[PDB]
């Protein structure tokens, strides 16, 4: 689970190794907001 | 209110605060205890009792809370009638009763010392053991050398010669003998005139008269 | 220790009021910058 | 919560709860008082516990928080063994200790009464002080005028002419003498038929001088 | 929380926690009941905080809301000094004011058992009631069968036989006899040699009329 104020969110091999992450995995943006709640 | 529910707090206060436990000394806690009811799990407690033996399990709508007992908090057993306090380390059954909870009648008897003798109004409650009949001098007693507290007809029953000096909490101690049968208290001057003084009293009379 | 006492201040914002986090929501700021003074107990005008 | 931590509340919970407190009376509080245990600072205590000497320094997370005691604040002093209820002006000791804990075993029993003389089975434990003998009547005793509850062969030890009516409570003290020795309390009757009746009988079983 | 202020929670916590509260048994409560303090409402209680007779009237923010008493929480009666734990139906009265108390100041002495008998160094002061005297066996007594801790001249009077074995707390209790009069307890081996062992003795010192 990565929520980043910064736009860029580079992934790492270690997370993929520890659990299971697909190489072309679909990503759905959830707009969590620091100011409020997910939007 | 969402982050911390009122219920979370309410349950927490009820469980942590000293409570009279309803523990029946069974291996397993009763299947349906009352809500907000503390049941301490006895050692070698089988069945349920999520709380470890020696820890209190409190039913909360069927949720037995595994609460480590608070230090210095009394956990009187309803079934035993014993006051088992938790010292933060081990269960200790404190001073106790068997359907006869002791009540120490604090009787404050204030009698102006007048004439030669006065009778204090602190009648012993029926069937009450008297630990000590302390006597204080509220106001300096003119004439009287000393207090002569006792049961009427005897100025020597306890504290035969006490102090009539001002502000003196002399103790007429019944001590080993305690008069369970109801009796009044009499105060007399010691070979002197009682008038001009005020007497205060601290009768302590424990009574095993209350069902528990 | 060493007399290096540390004083911790939880910022309070006037515009919001004395907000208490509720519904798992952090207290908002919006008060810009506030500097919290420490008054030395021994001396009315703080030496430091 | 975040603003007020559950831990802040928990620390408060220990402080709010009556606590066994160690009145070592050291001017300076010990370097490592037990966590969640209040070591009471004596009045006039120097150095640590400087705030409010005469307050209880409770160690939570290695930080001793001096709790200002309020009216009727009960803290059981471990070193003295007395439970001291601080009146508010100052500490006030309870009337009693040495680690002696008064163990209680519940013996309330319904003795069905058949015939004028019936035998109660509540034998006292050896070396158990009895503050008083507890007497109740559960079912109507038919033809009964008196209850000679007492040691067999000597019913006089407890009242020998107690009321003998349905529901009658004859709760009482066996004089000032406390019977450590094991004894039955046979429910004899003074020419009173006890048949058809039930007696609720307990005898304030107390085991004093018993380690925690 | 915004919904419940930290102070709203604090008031609730203080009220729920068992509080010693004064029962003056008046129709109407005292004009100012302090915040976080309550006056017990007797049955038939009326007026402000008269909601529910048998409840407790507590003033917070100028409103004397009557808290519902919680069973197992000891709402001890400050006014009569009588401990009262709510039974859930009645103000059940527990063990018990007077501005003076039978305070406990146990004297701890650790005489090495020597020769055949050693009088305990923990002398009882005048007017000090002895609930009991401890006989901790600090060291194994060589050749000593029992700790005969007794009133001087009478080892057998109380605690005549307490096994003198290492690691055993031989508390002996003076129960029928409460010796307010000063006594220097004499500890003797039971027809045995005391030497080679250590006795830890705390003699209960109870002084009536002790100030607050």
């Amino acid at each position: 689970v990565i929520l980043a104020d910064t736009p860029a969110a580079t992934y790492t091999a270690a997370e993929r190794a520890a659990d299971g992450i697909a190489a072309p995995f679909r990503v759905a943006v959830s707009q969590i907001s620091e100011t409020t709640g997910p939007g | 209110g969402q982050h911390v529910t009122h219920n979370e707090a309410l349950d927490m206060i009820d469980a942590l605060a000293p409570r009279v436990v309803l523990s029946d000394s069974l291996a397993t806690p009763p299947p349906a205890p009352p809500d907000r009811s503390a049941w301490i799990v006895p050692p070698g407690g089988s069945g349920f009792g999520g709380a470890g033996p020696g820890q209190i399990a409190l039913r909360l709508g069927g949720v037995w809370h595994a609460i480590t007992p608070a230090q210095g908090a009394r956990w009187r057993v309803l079934d035993r009638g014993a006051a088992v306090i938790w010292s933060g380390t081990s269960w200790r059954p404190a001073d106790v009763a068997l359907g006869s909870t002791l009540g120490l009648a604090t009787i404050e008897a204030t009698v102006t010392a007048t004439g030669p003798s006065v009778t204090a109004p602190a009648l012993i409650p029926p069937r009450a053991i008297v630990l000590g009949v302390t006597s204080w001098t509220v106001q300096a007693v003119t004439g009287a050398t000393s207090y002569r507290v006792g049961v009427p007809g005897e100025p020597d029953k306890f504290g035969a010669s006490l102090g009539a000096a001002p502000g003196s909490s002399n103790i007429g101690v019944v001590g080993p003998f305690a008069t369970y049968a109801p009796t009044d208290v009499v105060v007399t001057a010691e070979g002197a005139d009682f008038t001009g003084g005020t007497i205060g009293l601290a009768a302590s009379v424990i009574l095993p008269g209350a069902p528990v | 220790g060493g007399g290096d006492t540390s004083l911790s201040w939880v910022p309070r914002s006037r515009l919001v009021g004395t907000t208490w986090p509720d519904n798992g929501a952090p207290i908002p700021s919006g008060e810009g910058l506030e500097r919290y003074q420490v008054t030395i107990g021994p001396t009315a005008a703080p030496v430091r």
